[PDB]
């Protein structure tokens, strides 16, 4: 996995 | 929303459910006939991929035929090479297919693919 | 064949593109109702991202349904967070929703979104 | 973009 897109 | 996570792997693990379904075949609703041959598919990857099936299935009519028959000049391993692109983002391009790939590519208007052909041909000259 | 090239950007296009889909409701072919809320979708995407979606459209019976009713107990919101997360990636969590997504995610089977809620749900406690 | 996998 998971990010800040 | 603006504050969203993101799965970085989402959309190509969907895209490899998609597939295996093709492999399948659950859930195909349109067979694709390329002079004698027979492709099962799904009309929404299909739609989602190419600029030709895009109005194809958003035509009143023929949005709900079971069957598409393509242009006699398109060639049949031409166009598995490009249906596996659709729903692998992979493409077996080799100096044995390319023009037949190019040509396949023009006619479904897939520009992304269209492009990579023209730079490998331009190479080779 | 191992020399194949490969388009970077292919899956999150397609994935784009059937969430076009799904806003213009272009080739939806399923109604899933959570208490007074309907949604529609493509069977195909749901299935390819929820393990409980994936049990029922390969089910001999189900898979000719028109109309899905969830269990009571399910949270629309929760439901429509899920129901965009599969069509784009992003997920948007909340403290105040994050309960209803967790609770969701189990019941679709959607292990990923489950597993980030947790480490969420823990790093608050 | 395209790339060797
Ligand atoms: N499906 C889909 C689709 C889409 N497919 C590919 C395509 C390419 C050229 C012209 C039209 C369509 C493109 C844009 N927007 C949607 Cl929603
Ligand atoms: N579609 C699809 C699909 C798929 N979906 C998600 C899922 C998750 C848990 C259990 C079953 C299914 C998984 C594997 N293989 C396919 Cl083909
Ligand atoms: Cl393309
Ligand atoms: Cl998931």
């Amino acid at each position: 996995a998971w990010v800040i897109p | 929303a603006d504050s969203c996570i993101q799965f970085t792997r989402h959309a190509s693990d969907v895209l490899l459910n998609l597939n295996r379904l093709r492999s399948r075949d659950i859930l195909t609703d349109v067979v694709i006939v390329v002079s004698r041959e027979q492709f099962r598919a799904h009309k929404t990857v299909l739609m989602a991929c190419s600029g030709l099936f895009y109005s194809i299935f958003t035509d009143q009519l023929k949005c709900n035929l079971s069957v598409i028959n393509l242009d006699p000049e398109i060639n049949p391993e031409g166009f598995c090479i490009l249906l596996d692109f659709m729903y692998t983002s992979r493409l077996n391009l080799r100096e044995g297919n390319i023009m037949a790939v190019m040509a396949t590519a023009m006619y479904l208007q897939m520009e992304h693919v269209v492009d990579t052909c023209r730079k490998f041909i331009k190479a080779s000259e």
